[PDB]
């Protein structure tokens, strides 16, 4: 996260990090949906550009988290993958369309002050908050900035920008399961998801029922924080019936 | 620079 | 889940965290 602040604790109690094994490192962010699901970008786990094509036992989930680098001793929850699942119209040779990807851990977790789910928005839900200069919030522990690491997980509140505008910004073919959001040069604030916050969830807060809902998950952007470039995230709603299939089929 | 985790999370 | 997205240290004691008011305010309809 770049241009952001420490997050407080107990923020963002579904903020979950995806951890490499070996070497010991920071995979991305992930997003807790239930006591055994856990939502991420299939980028983070797929993406033959990189040579990335992570498996179940390349990797652990770990919940609760705040510190980015330390082992927090009866606060934080590390979980085993049983299965990944990614969206089978994932893009990664374009645009990253549909860069959605579901995790099923080996048993469930559970929940504390630290560890609880954020819940998945309906049609009435998006129709209502995904409209733009609505704010979100962005979560996660990746890069500080564009070319370092945070202490603690980082988080920005950033708006939802206009279709037009997002197309506009870029040479990239954007699709209907994606967003953008982040301030314009005009507006004077700043504030972008980097490198090591993909897979992280993109909140808004229902002021009908108090609720956070997850809205977006981390997917691209050209840079980190640049002037008239906006991050871009995957629309959640758009792909829930993959969603519910998956967890219907195999939950 | 990642704190060592216990054994038992493989 | 019938509890989702409503966090123990805040939402479950109607304690606000120090930035979500920024989020209601562009809430504009
Ligand atoms: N909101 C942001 N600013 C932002 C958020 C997350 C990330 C990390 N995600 C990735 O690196 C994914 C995998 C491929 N990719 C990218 O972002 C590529 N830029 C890479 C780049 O610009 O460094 C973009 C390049 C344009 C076509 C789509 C893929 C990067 C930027
Ligand atoms: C990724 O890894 C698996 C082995 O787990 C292999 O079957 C697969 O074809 C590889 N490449 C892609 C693009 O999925
Ligand atoms: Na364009
Ligand atoms: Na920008």
């Amino acid at each position: 996260i770049v241009e952001g602040s420490d997050a407080e604790i107990g923020m963002s109690p579904w903020q979950v990090m995806l951890f490499r094994k070996s070497p010991q490192e920071l995979l991305c962010g992930a997003s807790l949906i239930s006591d055994r699901w856990v939502l991420t970008a299939a980028h983070c786990l797929l993406y033959p550009p990189w040579d990335k094509n992570f498996t179940e036992n390349d990797l652990l989930v770990r919940i609760g988290k705040h510190s980015r680098t330390r082992y927090e001793r009866n606060i934080e929850k590390i979980s085993m993958l049983e299965k990944i699942y990614i969206h089978p119209r994932y893009n990664w040779r374009e645009n990253l369309d549909r860069d959605i990807a579901l995790m099923k851990l080996k048993k469930p977790v559970a929940f504390s002050d630290y560890i609880h789910p954020v819940c998945l928005p309906d049609r009435e839900t998006a129709a209502s908050l995904l409209q733009a200069g609505y704010k979100g919030r962005v979560t996660g522990w990746g890069n500080l900035k564009e070319t370092g690491q945070p202490s603690v997980l980082q988080v920005v509140n950033l708006p939802i920008v206009e279709r037009p505008v997002c197309k506009d910004s870029t040479r990239i073919r954007i699709t209907d399961n994606m967003f953008c959001a982040g301030y314009k040069p005009d507006e004077g604030k700043r504030g972008d998801a980097c490198e090591g916050d993909s897979g992280g969830p993109f909140v808004m807060k229902s002021p009908f029922n108090n609720r956070w809902y997850q809205m977006g998950i981390v997917s691209w952007g050209e840079g980190c924080d640049r002037d008239g470039k906006y991050g871009f995230y995957t629309h959640v709603f758009r792909l829930k019936k993959w969603i519910q299939k998956v967890i219907d089929q195999f939950g | 620079d990642f704190e060592e985790i216990p054994g038992e999370y493989l | 889940e019938a509890d989702c997205g409503l966090r123990p240290l805040f939402e479950k004691k109607s304690l606000e965290d120090k930035t979500e008011r920024e989020l209601l305010e562009s809430y504009i309809d």
